[PDB]
């Protein structure tokens, strides 16, 4: 019962190369199968939407990765833009071998793909984060293809308004990939959050939006921030945490400032309404730019009883704080706020988004959790206890307790062994000492009676640096020794960048050389056939942010503290020939009343890259079809086929 | 906060002194029978600056003692028809020169008469 | 010395905005702008080989030991007293007695009448603001330079020159003219500004604001209709009518993706083989009879023409082999335009709702509907004499149907079919109107007309007529067809299945249809500078355009879409706001002696 | 060598009732005596709840704003002669919303709270000299 397996990402972006994974299984080892794969849309008489691509592979090499080009001009030719319900294109594999040899219904095998014009990476950089009306707004947008190399296509720069109204549209073709432009704000425009949007002209929904805020302001000279001693308040009955915070006023150029610092406290509910306190208005004098403000527990009790709100009611209420630091003798005052401060019952937050659901019986199920102090960086040395409740239908549900101490980055991995034929697993994770943060979940076991599952495992259980070679182990569970080889494929950014075959042994150590093409998180799908059915278990694997590959290193001539009007020799380095987008931004603008939005930093670049990742969820699925859906893949072996995506984002 | 006051042929002189436990700017007021009291002079807490009633320009001077914290009011060259009861009073808000009667906790004063 | 002090005037908020190449080494000299702050310099490398990586920001810091921070207020009305406070800053280790004095600048009122030095002693590590109050009386903007010249004990001086911009007379007023737009009421006029509060000379900036303000059967059951054609020359069509209808119905509805893609290529071969299966039953004159030996039947020839002509868009058939087939049908037209069956079909079941009291009316309607379907497949070149007689044949046929259609007293199936046939072939309007009016009255009340074979078919044909004549009637019609078609094993017969699938295919494409929704307007007026025009395209978002039209403007909105258009006008008026504080007030009186170096 | 009497009042019943922060600014070389202000705060009957004084600037936080013209004073000294004649300033920031301030002026004892302008018209000229 030979089969032709067809693999490809469950979304295809028009205008950029597509990668299709095709292979053979259960071959008599004496025949060579040749065929073609092409994109045909059914609604228009099956006209191709892409050039024909053939694989012509044999049994000795049954795995093949095909780089399918899908030019956008053909998409217009086949009328893909003329569809009336959803962008549904079909990818098919045509080969006479299917009809003559396998005696199938037709000599063609295919899948259903949801195409979308989204393509290329567009990064927008504005002159300064905030504008007062009447100023000349500069900006530039970077055009980058999927492979993060400079592109030379045409884009439609669009400058929206606060109310949501277009103000300026420009179409331009950029042979240098950097488009510089200057736009002028009206002198009457009311304060608000504007927006710049740029999208590839030929494409439709490849827009990337940056928001520059227009507000009425003048440049301040000292920026004050409020840093509470502990960013959370414990409010469980009996014990109430002391509420103290430190007010720091420093000039934009660093030196401390001396003056007064008025403070008013309050409570913010979820919607945003404020409710201040009377008599708690504590004002001080800054000493060396620092002042400490505290509220005795008794004093706090007086304020609430006066308000009659009570203590037990502070469930999701936030401790408002504002300051009005007046720089005596200058007199200029620059207020601050501390909206982010909650009344929480525990000092830690449980992040269990990484533990994969759908436990695989018979293999060590791993529980990945990230414990982070609320509104703070990940914390180390937090013992975490788990109470797994294995639900065996034929016996009393067993309970297993195990504990482990945070590695140092906030992650914990505790393998809990689960037996066969288990109804489900319900566990509670407690992290903290004292006042543990409890967050219990249950995972349903895959239906029994199916073909033997597969169990991937990562020994190091630590994200790999770029350039490492992580190791992964596989093993079938159950009496499924029919197969002879282990199959796997590496997915990153919705493109099968590596497909390979592995032989079966006592231990199967599959090595992945994590290269830049696998970042920030590359899936890892592996499968084998229990004779006829497929069984698989993918694995979301993260990759550390690492560093540049272009190596843009900005530096200066030491630290001389140049006086105004002086000349500085900036030193910059680049690994390759590149165009550097130098931009100098006064820091006081961050002080000017604004959200303090993050600039264009690696957090967004890698977020932008991975925004193309189609699969979601950490991995693993009950049935081979479900796992291949979750990884962002289309799978069709002739007998079982992958359902098309219901929508672009899960 | 209580005020205590203690202390003559025409052309003479007098040195009235009012003692207050708290150290402040207490001024001098005079009241004659049948008519409303009118100020004579005042002195601030530090005593750097003082004002006198226009009728006694250059004639009545005020000084204070930093140890016993009083007011020393010498009255050289008395003018014969100035007879009246003099009141030393103050407020807690240092409203120097506040001519009109907005002083609280008035003192009792002392009777003084001038004979031609 | 006044001149020696290096006046500082360059106070940008972003200066190193450029782009340049890299070759592992370049020494670019940056001249720090004359501002005291720490600069968040950064950059992005854009390389052809490697690509982008965001650099690590560099926190350059520029600062002077003894500086002067002068922070002008943004809005400084004229005729209003102003408070300027240059806060001397002295981080040195020496007590300095410096002098602050705004240099005499035309267009302003110096409190001292000009350059009067105000000696001030600044304890080290402290600030000594020297309040300056100058009332602005200039026209547009005045640049005032504050010079801090120190004593000879340690002569360090600073000089800041910040440009002060003075706002125009009075406050600012906003006029919001909310209106509407539509395809009647096309042209509207906006009255020109006539408020008496207008300042005769002043900035009159106006902006426009236009807003667009914009507002399937089971793929499983229908996919089961794809069956391999089999049987005699009659049965080969029963399995080939739904087979093409299902393939066509899912082609137009875009439901192939729901089915496995091999199914589409599995069906394209059922029709391909099906076309051959029925083609070999063709007679010499293209009769497509039930059997080669049996006499021909015009009904089947019409039915086979419709199905085959429709499938001709896919199978690479021979156009001339189809042209002759139409010729046979024409030759059977009678004197009045009717069609008579030369041999009835062996099985009357496939006829659907044709069997009944009257047949010639339905035959005429059914054949003409099919007969037109063959017009599309005719070659654009040649057969011109053949084509011409076709229009005459249908026109003669339409006349008979119209005569019967207006007569009335006809069956429901005849009534519905007659409506569509006249609609398809563009029958004369009067006949079209009377025929259409005949259908609605005969209709019955998503209750319209389980459903037997007769009712299901007539609805589909009528439903098609409503689409070609969709407003609360077709939409309420499909709710009976789809509900009637969703039953298990629905669409019992062959004629209903082929045509019902056609109506839903036609109905679906109508209901799920989108247009340009254009709304572009035109603004024009006779301004002082002359005549100006503008337009605002809103095919697919909202737009606002800066237009220079100081008089009454002309609007010529056009487009089926409807939206909201409002125009914003900005100008200055005569102010009336009290200068005295209304809620909270201060009263401070300084009494005593203040010594002066010089007094007027 | 110079006296002050800062006076503040509030109409009330507006809904913005709250504490106030005086922003009194002195002439050149003036700084209030810390002894005088300290006396204001220590008293049981305290009006200037919190005060900070550095050089010209003086902050007199007021816990209660009376409806009437009930107000406090204090003394000040001078060291450097004032080199020019002009009106200094003042400002009452609402402690809960400093954007509803109240800028006011004053001057030397014999002078006024404004400068001499012949403005009174479309044409507008001043006569300081
Ligand atoms: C491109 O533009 C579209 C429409 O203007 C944006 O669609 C929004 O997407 C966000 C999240 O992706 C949703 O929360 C909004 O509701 C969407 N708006 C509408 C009107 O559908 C889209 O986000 C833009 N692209 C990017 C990258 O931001
Ligand atoms: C500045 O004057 C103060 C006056 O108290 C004095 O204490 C200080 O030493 C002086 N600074 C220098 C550098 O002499
Ligand atoms: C938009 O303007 C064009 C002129 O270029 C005109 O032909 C078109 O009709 C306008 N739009 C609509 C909806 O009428
Ligand atoms: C407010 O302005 C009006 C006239 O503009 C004036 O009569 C009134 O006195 C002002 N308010 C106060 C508190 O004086």
């Amino acid at each position: 019962k030979p089969r032709l397996l067809l693999f490809s990402p469950s979304v295809v972006h028009l205008g950029v190369p597509l990668s299709v994974g095709v292979q053979l299984q259960d071959v008599p080892r004496g025949q060579v199968v040749k065929g073609s794969v092409f994109l045909r849309n059914p609604s228009r008489n099956n006209v191709p939407c892409s050039p024909k691509v053939d694989f012509t592979l044999s049994s000795e090499r049954d795995f093949a990765l095909l780089s399918l080009q899908v030019p956008l001009k053909d998409a217009k030719s086949c009328g893909l833009h003329q569809l009336l319900r959803g962008p549904e294109v079909q990818l098919v594999a045509h080969s006479p071998w299917l009809k003559d040899s396998l005696s199938r219904t037709t000599n063609i095998q295919g899948i259903n793909l949801l195409f979308s014009s989204r393509r290329g990476h567009l990064f927008l950089q504005t002159d300064q984060p905030i504008y007062n009306p009447g100023q000349r707004v500069r900006y530039r947008v970077f055009a980058l293809d999927q492979k993060m190399r400079p592109s030379t296509d045409t884009i439609t720069v669009m400058v929206e308004n606060s109310h949501g109204l277009r103000v300026r549209k420009k179409e331009v073709y950029m042979p240098s990939s950097i488009f510089q432009d200057d736009f002028v704000i009206p002198d009457i425009s009311e304060p608000g959050t504007w927006k710049i949007s740029a999208r590839f002209s030929d494409g439709l929904e490849s827009n990337s939006s940056t928001q520059f805020e227009v507000k009425k302001y003048v440049l301040p000279n000292f920026e004050v921030k409020i840093t509470p001693g502990k960013p959370y308040i414990l409010t469980v009955p009996g014990h109430l945490d002391e509420m103290q915070l430190d007010i720091q006023a420093r000039y934009i150029y660093g030196k401390p400032v001396q003056g007064v610092a008025y403070v008013r406290f309050g409570l913010l509910d979820e919607d945003g309404k404020k409710t201040f306190f009377r008599g708690l208005e504590s004002q001080t004098k800054l000493v060396n730019g620092q002042s400490h403000i505290s509220l005795s527990k008794a004093e706090f009790q007086d304020a609430l009883e006066k308000l009659n709100m009570g203590i037990t009611d502070l469930q999701g209420l936030r401790l408002y704080v504002a300051a009005a630091i007046i720089e005596s003798p200058g007199g200029e005052m620059e207020e601050a706020e501390l909206t982010s401060w909650y009344f929480v019952s525990s000092p830690f937050s449980l992040d269990l988004s990484k533990t994969k659901r759908h436990l695989v019986p018979g293999a060590p199920f791993l529980l990945q959790a990230l414990v982070r102090e609320m509104s703070g960086s990940p914390a180390s040395g937090i013992p975490v206890k788990v109470s797994a409740t294995v639900s065996s239908p034929g016996s009393v549900p067993e309970v297993q307790d195990i504990q482990q101490n945070t590695d140092g980055s906030g992650q914990v991995s505790i393998p809990i062994i689960i037996p066969q034929t288990i109804s489900e697993l319900q566990l509670s994770v407690s992290a903290g000492s004292p006042h543990p943060a409890i967050a219990r979940l249950t995972v349903a076991a895959p239906p029994s009676g199916g073909p033997g599952f597969l169990s991937i495992e990562r020994p190091d259980s630590r994200p790999p640096r770029v350039g490492d070679t992580l190791n992964l182990n596989l093993r079938a569970v159950g009496s499924g020794a029919t197969f002879s080889h282990y199959y796997y494929m590496i997915l990153s950014r919705g493109q099968i960048v590596f497909m390979n075959r592995e032989p079966k042994r006592t231990l199967t150590s599959v090595s992945v050389f994590v290269d830049h093409h696998l970042a920030p998180s590359f899936y890892f799908v592996a499968f084998y056939y229990h004779g006829d059915h497929p069984v698989a278990n993918s694995l979301r694997v993260d990759v550390q942010a690492g560093a540049c590959e272009g190596k843009l290193e900005l530096s200066v001539d030491g630290a001389k503290q140049y006086r105004n009007g002086e000349s500085v020799k900036l030193h910059l380095e680049t690994d390759s020939l590149a165009l550097v987008a130098l931009g100098a931004l006064d820091t006081a603008l961050y002080a000017a009343g604004s959200k303090s939005h993050k600039p264009l930093n690696m957090g967004k670049v890698f977020e932008a890259m991975n925004s193309y990742d189609l699969g979601c969820g950490p991995g693993g699925g009950d049935s081979a079809l479900q796992v291949f859906q979750a990884a962002g893949l289309a799978f069709s072996d002739g007998d079982q086929w992958t359902l098309s995506r219901k929508r672009l984002s899960c | 906060v209580q005020l205590v006051e203690s202390g003559v042929q025409a052309g003479g002189s007098l040195r009235l002194s009012c003692v207050a436990s708290e150290r402040t700017y207490m001024a001098w007021f005079r009241q004659a029978p049948g008519k409303e009291r009118e100020f004579v002079a005042a002195i601030t807490s530090s005593g750097m600056m003082t004002e006198y009633a226009p009728s006694v320009k250059g004639r009545f001077t005020i000084s204070r003692d930093n140890a016993k914290n009083t007011v020393y009011l010498q009255m050289n060259s008395l003018k014969p028809e100035d007879t009246a009861v003099y009141y030393c009073a103050a407020d807690l808000r240092q409203r120097f020169g506040e001519r009109v009667t907005e002083y609280d906790y008035w003192g009792q004063g002392t009777q003084v008469t001038v004979s031609s | 010395d006044e001149d020696d002090i290096p006046v500082r005037s360059f106070f940008p908020e972003n200066w190193l905005w450029r782009v340049e190449t890299v070759d592992r080494f370049q020494i670019l000299t940056l001249w720090l702008p004359d501002s005291l702050t720490t600069w968040e310099i950064h950059g992005l490398s854009l390389s052809k080989t490697k690509g982008l990586c965001v650099a690590t920001p560099v926190q350059l810091r520029v600062f002077r030991e003894f500086h002067l921070h002068l922070r002008l207020p943004m809005s400084v009305r004229r005729f209003e007293q102003l408070e300027l406070r240059p806060v001397l800053y002295n981080y040195l280790d020496k007590n300095l007695t410096v002098s602050v004095h705004v240099s005499p600048v035309e267009g302003l009122c110096l409190a001292g009448g000009g350059g009067l030095a105000q000696q001030v002693l600044v304890p080290a590590g402290s600030a000594r603001p020297v309040a300056f109050s100058v009332v602005p009386t200039a026209a547009a903007a005045v640049s005032l330079k504050v010079v801090a010249r120190g004593s000879f004990e340690f002569p360090v001086g600073d000089a800041v020159s910040k440009v002060l911009q003075i706002e125009k007379e009075g406050a600012i007023h906003r006029e919001e003219l909310v209106y509407e737009l539509n395809p009647r009421g096309r042209t509207l006029e906006i009255p020109g500004n006539s408020d008496p509060n207008m300042i005769p000379d002043g900035d009159f900036n106006s902006y426009v604001r236009v807003t667009a303000s914009d507002p399937a059967l089971s793929p499983g059951g229908v996919a089961s209709l794809l069956r391999l054609p089999r049987g005699c020359g009659e049965q080969t069509m029963i399995y080939l009518a739904p087979t093409l209808a299902a393939s066509r119905y899912l082609d137009k509805t875009e439901q192939w993706s729901t089915l496995p893609p091999e199914t589409k290529d599995h069906a394209v071969d059922l029709i391909q083989k099906g076309y051959m299966r029925i083609q070999q039953f063709r007679k010499a004159d293209g009769s497509y009879a039930a059997w080669l030996s049996r006499d021909s039947s015009t009904w089947l020839t019409a039915f086979v023409l419709k199905v085959l002509s429709l499938a001709q868009e896919q199978v690479g058939g021979s156009p001339e082999k189809l042209q002759e087939t139409s010729n046979w049908l024409l030759s059977q037209q009678q004197a009045d335009g009717s069609f008579q069956d030369p041999c009835p079909v062996l099985d009357r079941s496939m006829q659907g709702g044709l069997v009944g009291n009257d047949e010639t009316v339905a035959l005429t309607a059914f054949v003409t509907i099919a007969l037109h379907h063959g017009l599309a497949v005719f070659q654009d070149e040649g057969a011109e004499p053949l084509k011409q007689r076709v229009e005459a044949s249908i026109s003669k046929a339409n006349s008979f149907l119209g005569e019967k259609a207006s007569a009335g007293l006809l069956g429901a199936h005849a009534a519905a079919i007659t409506a569509y046939a006249l609609s398809l072939t563009k029958a004369p309007v009067d006949l079209l109107g009377v025929a259409h009016n005949n259908l609605m009255a005969m209709a019955q009340e998503n209750l319209y007309w389980q459903a037997p074979a007769l009712w299901i078919e007539t609805t589909a044909y009528a439903l098609l007529h409503l689409l070609l004549h969709k407003a609360e009637m077709a939409d309420q019609a499909s709710a009976w067809l789809t509900r009637q078609g969703s039953f298990q094993g629905g669409f019992r017969s062959t004629q209903d299945t082929v045509i019902a699938l056609d109506a839903l295919s036609a109905y679906w494409i109508a209901s799920h249809t989108t247009e340009e929704r254009g709304l572009n307007v035109t603004l024009s007026s006779t301004g002082r500078n002359g005549f100006k025009s503008h337009a605002l395209q809103l095919n697919n978002l909202e737009e606002e355009l800066q237009f220079s039209l100081g008089s009454k403007i002309n609007v010529k909105v056009g487009g089926n879409s409807k939206g909201t258009l409002k125009v914003l006008r900005t100008y200055n008026v005569l102010d009336m706001k009290n200068t005295t504080c209304q809620d909270l007030q201060i009263e401070v009186t300084v009494k005593g002696h203040v010594e002066y170096t010089m007094e007027a | 060598r110079v006296h002050y009497t800062v006076c503040i009042w509030r109409n009330g019943k507006v809904g913005l009732s709250g504490m106030a922060i005086a922003d009194v600014t002195l002439l050149s070389g003036f700084h209030a005596l810390r002894a005088d202000l300290e006396k204001l705060t220590s008293l049981s009957d305290r009006y200037v709840s919190h005060f900070e004084t550095e050089g010209p600037h003086v902050l007199l936080y007021f816990d209660s704003v009376p409806t009437s013209r009930e107000c406090v004073g204090f003394e000040a000294v001078q060291e450097v002669p004032v080199g020019l004649v002009q009106p200094a300033s003042a400002t009452l920031y609402d402690y809960y919303n400093p954007e509803r301030r109240c800028s006011v002026f004053y001057g030397a004892p014999s002078k006024s709270r404004l400068l001499a302008t012949l403005c009174s018209a479309e044409v507008c000229q001043c006569a300081e000299g």
